[PDB]
RNA sequence: AGCGCCGCAAUUCAUGCUGCUUGCAGCCUCUGAAUUUUGUUAAAUGAGGGUUAGUUUGACUGUAUAAAUACAGUCUUGCUUUCUGACCCUGGUAGCUGCUCACCCUGAUGCUGCUGUCAAUAGACAGGAUAGGUGCGCUCCCAGCAAUAAGGGCGCGGAUGUAC
């Protein structure tokens, strides 16, 4: 062993509005974990691959968030802030993006999936629901490694000027 | 199980059939629907669920003001009475189901609390395992019904040592065990109980009895709504879809005639047996039956004529006919419904009333029951009830002069055990219990004899017809069929074979296993395994052992038990219930089932 | 089934402009024609569960489109449902 | 290949047979059990759809008998089903109407699979349950298709505030 070392893992700081799908994707990339791997590591199994698609029948339970809060050092109350608050309706399929936010903070925001959200009040821009250059839909936020459209390679920060 | 049904087609000219159809479909079934609706809204409905019992008269009281409502007013008195009986039996059924399910949920919730692992039992007792093992040995030596006695002992003994010792003693099947607890087999056994509690909790969200709307007005108005109106949200549109997919009820509720003399039999000049019903004597229906049942319908006239010749000095309490159901059977093709559908009468008879010796059995059963009633029962109408009971008790002594057939005599020491299994539906052992020897085994193949090929046919058709339905569903084709009638045929062939063997060896009884609810056991066992194998993957869990779970849901152990009970009662062979051992082959299970039922006689 | 002439007449009547062929208003007008004809069919053909499967799809499709239009503009939405005769 | 079924053959055996001693000891023809092989000119299974108020499976009484049942007489009705035979089909003419498809890749409990005249394209005509593969059959396998399982890729047009 390395003497006086504590068993450790690569951590990531969650951004102020980062979605759980985006967060788990970064944590998985930081540790080169497959989606099945993190679920086995937390012991919740295939559930992680389901959450990364925003498939929330059922929602992330107290048990499973506290389980993920054992391998991720982020506490379960902060993990619950990566999800819609109680009774806020959300949509999983059309993945959406502000772009002007992504130039400031490279994360998907869970509020971009709310059924009540359509503009960024900070930027006063209509949030995108597909790539404005090539019309390809955005991939699940767990897969936003490159920070660009997977088809035409336009960076999300440039898509800010193609909004509203 | 001496009650059986015999049936016949009822034939009449069209205006009689049309008049009856309109009474049933336009008045009687709407009345039943209204009674079901009002009864499900009654302020005592929630306390009826707690008792599990309906008040004896509440349906009759609700029907009284409806008998003169313009929606329902046009019916004979016995059709209102029939509607009352339909509704009353529906809720007697439904409240009995809910009551037992609730007791099951409460019982297993207590078991989940008192199912503690030895690691938990060490902390919760504060004693070493050997110390609680000794304390369990004492508590067993006092409780020496043992299971219930330990469940009784657990509740009020707040002493956590004895309470834990009872928990340890119950975990092992009411006995001591030296061997160590396999922690994963315990965790699985705990998980099974949680699944069972959850599945019981879900079954207790049963719907109230839905009725039969034959107009389907709700479907058409929902169609007009959903096509011309914006849905306020997804939940309204889903409720619209759920209505639009609901299939229409074609047929009214049958009529029920609980008074056997409300069917009045006659023979027309063309020599055919005829019947008319109290309140509808102008509608003569002609009996069209198989000869294999004709002797019953002839008996109904002879019983009626006997009591008329004696000026009612006989009792209809010994009439072979018990009650009738009047049913429309769905016809193939097209027409007006009174022409398309076939009017059918189902008569309950008690098979014992065929013979004179069996009638004497029923007479004593009637006399004891009525003498008990008259003694315990002691208003003007309640005194009239006593007088009718006393008239019955007097008149059942008058004989109908029925065919004499000496009752079956079976040796008390000879038993037939019937092992029931998923792979081998029945296996029998004839045991001479005082000799402790098997007189005969028979396999499933020997029981079916020349019919044994039907058993492979059933398996083959169940596969084939399921796949043809699966293919037909994707086309929205109506041609969806199944093997239920072949399965019923097989169970009746087995029942006759088992009883014939019992007669041949002069067995005193047939022993059948208390299987319990095999489907909920298997379903919770497999789910507990699958949740370990496919953690967090529901579809993987549901695919796991899917065909075994299907096979267990098709296993017709209840239908086979029922067929055996009926055939044994018709020959006067006693049915006994025993515990089927899990060890051994179907032959050994049948032997030990038989011998345990003998030893369990006390 | 729908004729090309009735189809193109729906396009022309609900178009936002002469080359608009796919705005949500045109889509709900197309679906409203289909739903009206199929409702008349199912009133007569209750056992046509194959065709009933289509209705539940078509009603859902129009429900999603109208909900989309309504939160673009209640003025356009209310005007549109009034023209189509939808409550 | 895999899986199910079918018989075949083989071993062991008792619910089979033999015996006096009636509880035991032999045996494997019969009648069965335990699943062990194997697909053969074998013996068994075999699933395209449809067609009768079809026949036999009854009731009572007497006689006989160890039950099981059997014989004789009288009466008889047609219900709801399960098989075995035999026979008929591969449908027609108008309406209404769903689903599917820009295109490409993968291929699903997807679709199709018979015979023989004719016939390059196209299918028609006449046969017909012998209907792709094995003893038989499958959602398996083979061949073609696959838009009408899921997915993935990627055009121009409309729309682009989450619907498409
Ligand atoms: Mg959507
Ligand atoms: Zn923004
Ligand atoms: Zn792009």
């Amino acid at each position: 062993e390395a003497p006086d070392v504590k068993p450790w893992l690569f951590l990531i700081k969650p951004y102020e509005g980062e979605s759980l799908s985006h967060f788990l994707g970064r944590f998985r990339r930081a540790n080169h974990l497959s989606a099945s791997g993190l679920g086995t590591l937390a012991g919740i199994g295939a559930i992680v691959a389901r959450w990364e698609r925003f498939h929330f029948n059922p929602r992330p339970s107290q048990q499973e968030l506290e389980a993920i809060a054992s391998v991720v050092e982020v506490d379960a109350q902060r993990l619950a802030q990566m999800l819609p608050p109680a009774g806020v309706g959300m949509q999983h399929e059309p993945i959406r993006l502000c772009g002007a936010c992504y130039a400031e903070s490279p994360c998907h925001r869970i509020e971009w999936q709310y059924k009540s959200v359509w503009k960024c009040d900070r930027h006063q821009l209509k949030i995108l629901a597909k790539c404005p250059n090539c019309q390809a839909p955005f991939k699940m936020p767990a897969l936003w490694e490159d920070g660009c459209c997977h088809r035409c390679r336009m960076p999300f920060a440039e898509m800010a000027k193609l909004q509203k | 199980s001496s009650q059986i049904t015999i049936q016949a087609r009822l034939i009449s000219f069209e205006s009689n059939r049309q008049q009856l159809w309109k009474l049933m479909a336009d008045l009687n079934t709407p009345l039943i629907n209204e009674l079901l609706c009002q009864l499900g809204q009654h302020p005592d409905f929630e306390k009826w669920q707690q008792k599990g019992k309906l008040p004896s008269t509440v349906v009759s009281q609700l029907c009284q003001p409806l008998k003169t409502d313009p929606r329902f007013a046009g019916q004979p008195s016995r059709l209102y009475m029939s509607a009352i009986h339909i509704v009353d039996y529906i809720y007697k059924s439904w409240l009995a189901i809910q009551k037992r399910l609730q007791q099951q949920l409460d019982g297993k919730t207590r078991w989940l609390e008192m199912l503690n692992s030895d690691a938990e039992l060490v902390e919760l007792s504060g004693d070493t395992l050997e110390a609680i093992r000794v304390k369990a040995a004492e508590i067993l030596a006092i409780a020496m019904s043992l299971s219930k006695t330990l469940f009784d002992a657990y509740q009020e003994t707040e002493d956590i040592k004895s309470r834990s010792a009872i928990s340890y003693l119950l975990k092992n099947g009411c006995k001591l065990t030296d061997k160590e607890e396999d922690s994963e087999k315990f965790a699985k056994r705990r998980r099974q109980v949680e699944i069972q509690i959850q599945r019981l909790t879900e079954k207790l969200i049963s719907r109230m009895p839905k009725g039969r709307d034959l107009t389907n007005a709700k479907w058409l108005e929902t169609l007009l709504t959903a096509t011309t109106t914006v849905a306020e949200d997804n939940a309204q549109a889903k409720r619209w879809q759920d209505i639009l997919l609901t299939r229409s009820s074609s047929l009214p509720f049958p009529l029920v005639f609980e008074t056997n003399e409300d069917m009045v039999w006659s023979k027309n000049q063309k020599g055919r047996l005829c019947v008319h019903f109290n309140g509808l004597s102008d509608l003569i229906f002609e009996v069209y039956c198989g000869n294999r049942q004709l002797h019953w319908f002839q008996r109904f006239l002879e019983d009626q004529q006997t009591k008329r010749k004696s000026k009612n000095q006989h009792s209809s309490g010994l009439f072979t006919l018990r009650n009738g159901h009047l049913v429309w059977l769905e016809g193939e093709g097209k027409g007006e419904p009174w022409n398309l559908h076939h009017l059918t009468l189902y008569c309950c008879v008690d098979n014992r009333l065929w013979t004179e010796e069996g009638t004497e059995i029923v007479r004593q059963e009637k006399a004891d029951e009525i003498t008990k009633f008259i003694t315990n029962m002691k208003s003007d109408t309640q005194q009239a009830l006593i007088q009718r009971k006393q008239s019955t008790l007097t008149r059942i002594n008058n004989s109908f002069e029925r065919p004499s057939q000496p009752l079956y005599q079976g040796q008390s020491h000879i038993l037939v055990g019937v092992s029931l299994g998923l792979e081998k539906p029945a296996t029998v052992a004839v045991v001479d219990a005082i000799a402790n020897k098997v007189l005969a085994y028979r396999s499933i193949k020997q029981l079916l004899g020349d019919n044994y090929e039907l058993l492979n046919r059933q398996r083959r058709q169940q596969q084939y017809l399921s796949h043809e339905r699966h293919k037909a569903q994707k086309n929205f084709s109506p041609n969806q069929f199944g093997a239920s009638e072949l399965g019923q045929h097989i169970d009746r062939l087995l029942a006759k074979a088992i009883v014939a063997l019992a007669r041949t060896y002069k067995a005193g009884s047939i022993v059948l296993p208390k299987l319990g609810d095999m489907r909920e056991v298997v379903q919770s066992e497999i789910q507990a395994i699958a949740e370990q194998k496919f953690p967090g993957y529901i579809e993987g869990q549901q695919k796991y052992a899917k065909q075994y779970r299907v096979n267990v849901h098709r296993w017709s152990y209840g239908r086979l038990i029922q067929s055996i009970q009926s055939k044994a009662a018709q020959t006067g062979i006693v049915i006994e219930e025993g515990k089927q051992p899990i060890r051994g082959s179907p032959h050994d299970k049948a032997k030990e089932l038989a011998l345990s039922a003998y030893n369990l006689r006390l | 089934a729908l004729t090309q002439e009735r189809k193109q007449e729906i396009i022309v009547n609900y178009q936002v402009h002469e080359t608009d062929t796919g705005s949500a208003d045109v889509q709900v007008a197309m679906l409203t024609e289909r739903i009206n004809r199929l409702s008349l069919h199912l009133q007569a053909n209750k056992k046509d569960h194959s065709s009933r499967r289509g209705l539940l799809k078509l009603i859902g499709q129009r429900k999603r489109l109208l909900a989309y239009i309504q939160k673009d503009s209640r003025e356009k939405y209310q005007a549109l449902i009034g023209r189509l005769g939808i409550r």
